[PDB]
């Protein structure tokens, strides 16, 4: 099969050309990585509203 | 040919209808139908041997 672009409008048909898509199999880290930690010190809840700000 | 080519544009009515009136009419010609009576009275006017009109 062979992927067609906009001209063509976005039909995709059989037959071979010379530019593969190829795709690493391999997995990857599809979500936000490891948070940490913040650690605030205490104190009146506004207050620890500023902090953080 | 072409970009979607099918299943194109159509159009279409509804709430096709309306009882309007503007006012402009026109009157053919009439006719007259049978006479008929109503209530009706009938009466005497009498006066005496000497009582002048």
């Amino acid at each position: 099969w062979v992927i067609m672009g906009p001209g063509y409008n976005g039909e995709i048909k059989p037959g071979t050309a010379s530019n593969t898509w190829c795709y690493p199999t391999n997995p990857v880290t599809g979500e936000i990585p490891t948070l940490s930690a913040l650690d605030i010190p205490d104190g009146d809840e506004v207050d620890v509203q500023w902090r953080l700000v | 040919d072409g970009y979607r080519c099918g299943d194109k544009t159509a159009i279409k009515v509804s709430n096709f209808a309306y009882n309007l009136d503007p006012d402009s009419f026109k009157h053919g010609d009439v006719t007259q139908s049978d006479r008929q009576l109503v209530k009706t009275v009938v009466g005497w006017a009498v006066n005496d041997s000497d009582t002048p009109q």
